This record gives structure tokens, sequence and C-alpha cells, in this order.
């Protein structure tokens, strides 16, 4: 499993910036 | 968080999704959703 320790934000921006 | 009991998709869930919490995000990086503006 992944459990996530610790998390990512502006990479998130970035993918919904080639999702949108 | 409200939640709706009925869905389409089936058993139960809350209403918010994805897009809303990617429109905040968006919205707060650009430094046009505020709390009211999700409350409405």
């Amino acid at each position: 499993t992944n459990a996530s320790p610790f998390i990512k934000r502006d990479r998130m921006r970035r993918n919904f910036l080639r999702m949108r | 968080f409200i939640v709706e009991d009925d869905e389409s998709l089936g058993h139960k869930e809350l209403k918010v999704r994805k897009g809303h919490i990617a429109k905040l995000m968006a919205t707060e990086y650009q430094d046009e959703y505020t709390w009211s503006s999700l409350l409405n």
C-alpha cells in the first residue's frame, strides 16, 4: 500500500491544468 | 458536509465532488469561488 504519509499539491494543480 | 441518500451511482454519497475542490484550488492559486460562493 501507499498509506499516504506525505502529500503534494501543486503537482495536482498542474495535472488539472492538463485535465481542463 | 451534506449527503444525499439516493444516488444514480448507487448506495449513498456526499454531494461535493472533485471538480468543485479543483475549482477551489484554482481560485486559491489565482492569487472566483469563496466559502460563501460554495454555500449558495
